[PDB]
């Protein structure tokens, strides 16, 4: 039982890098729309 | 910004 | 103990769910901003 | 065993929460995104 | 897109 | 809303 346990805690650490990384893509796209925002703003108003 | 280019029209959002 | 170890693991393994769930969510907002600023510059520029 | 399991399994459940936060802070800004592109399609169009 | 509709206004953000 | 005081130009997207 215990190999189990410890086998499932690594897939669980696994799986908390890829969500990292999916939070790191969001906040690049997010960046880039507040960029996109800033750039209508400023070329119109 | 927006990928550079100049701008681009905006390079579809620096590719999404 | 054994058996409390396993009952944390199985209710972060929920957790780690919904925060997926939650991620998903951003992710289909996001799209839309992505969307509405592409309209905004295509209507006015 | 049981300790280091015990201890990494609170560790993950500390970063669980910072990735909690993590969000929190991407919604805030998304949500001031959603608000930007209003205002621009309501000042302009 | 926003909803459809037509565009309907943007839909409230497809409804936030 | 964007930070109050009238609109600001923005204030910054908020301070970001
Ligand atoms: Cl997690």
């Amino acid at each position: 039982r215990m190999k189990q346990i410890e086998d499932k805690i690594e897939e669980i650490e696994s799986k908390q890098k890829k969500i990292e990384n999916e939070i790191a893509r969001i906040k690049k796209l997010l960046q880039l729309t507040v960029w996109g925002i800033k750039q209508l703003q400023a070329r119109i108003l | 910004g927006x990928x550079g280019x100049g701008x681009x029209x905006x390079x579809x959002x620096x590719x999404x």
